[PDB]
């Protein structure tokens, strides 16, 4: 039950598509909130909107 | 400021500048650095107050 943290680069569109596989497998109440939001927002403004 | 080597690298992929042809997108990156922002922010505020 160590809370993880996401360390990524926004110029890499493959680490954002591979970030769609963590959030659909690992529960979102485990990542810290300041790194869960800044990765969920990067998928929103780039891939899906 | 936003780190200039981490911003101009994201900027140079969205332009997709080709290394061979003379195009009007290689001039989109001339003269952007940390010093030109601190001298345009001053000359906008200081001209309005005078």
């Amino acid at each position: 039950q160590r809370t993880m943290s996401l360390d990524f680069v926004t110029t890499n569109y493959m680490s954002l598509i591979s970030g769609m596989w963590l959030l659909t497998v690992v529960p979102n109440d485990m990542f810290i909130r300041e790194s869960l939001v800044a990765c969920q927002l990067a998928i929103i403004n780039t891939i899906i909107y | 400021l936003v780190s200039t080597e981490a911003q101009i690298q994201k900027m140079s992929q969205d332009l997709q500048l080709e290394a061979l042809t003379i195009q009007s997108e290689t001039q989109f990156l001339t003269g952007i650095n940390s010093q030109a922002a601190n001298d345009c922010f001053k000359t906008l505020i200081a001209a309005m107050l005078s």
